[PDB]
């Protein structure tokens, strides 16, 4: 629903 | 061939801080860079001046161009609501890369953003089509203000906009 690129954070 | 070079000047909480400058890469990623371009001049009747930088992460990347919603939720291309990832022939090599934030396969608008890092990850992903011309200390100044989930301390906004080249 939020667009943009998927942060460090969000993958760990 | 003259690629644009467009810029924005930025404000925070309605102060001017500076201009960033952009080539952008027409003779490569034609569509996407036309796109950009007629947001940056309003053109076509709406685009990216006064428009706030909803989302910037220290070390990744600072995010805007969502003009309708202004929260990473709306916004619009020159072509419609969405449009298609043209190709991804450009890398996201490091600092000062201008990409196209999107909500997954094909979902480009005008949300876009500016790379403060090398992100290897998002290549193949993410349509890259331009890169800061001059202004990157203009770029790492906003950083301070964003956090680690998103949220910035001051609100962030293009005063003004436009085609330079």
């Amino acid at each position: 629903v939020h667009a943009g690129p998927i942060a460090p954070g969000q993958l760990r | 061939m003259v690629n644009p070079t467009v810029f924005f000047d930025i404000a925070v909480d309605g102060e001017p801080l500076g201009r960033v400058s952009f080539e952008l890469f027409a003779d490569k990623v034609p569509k996407t860079a036309e796109n950009f371009r007629a947001l940056s001049t309003g053109e076509k009747g709406f685009g990216y001046k006064g428009s706030c930088f909803h989302r910037i992460i220290p070390g990744f990347m600072c995010q805007g161009g969502d003009f309708t919603r202004h929260n990473g939720t709306g916004g619009k291309s020159i072509y419609g609501e969405k449009f298609e990832d043209e190709n991804f022939i450009l890398k996201h090599t490091g600092p000062g890369i201008l990409s196209m934030a999107n909500a997954g396969p094909n979902t480009n608008g005008s949300q876009f953003f500016i790379c403060t890092a090398k992100t290897e990850w998002l290549d193949g992903k993410h349509v890259v089509f331009g890169k800061v011309k001059e202004g990157m200390n203009i770029v790492e100044a906003m950083e301070r203000f964003g956090s680690r989930n998103g949220k910035t301390s001051k609100k962030i906004t293009i005063a003004d906009c436009g085609q330079l080249e």
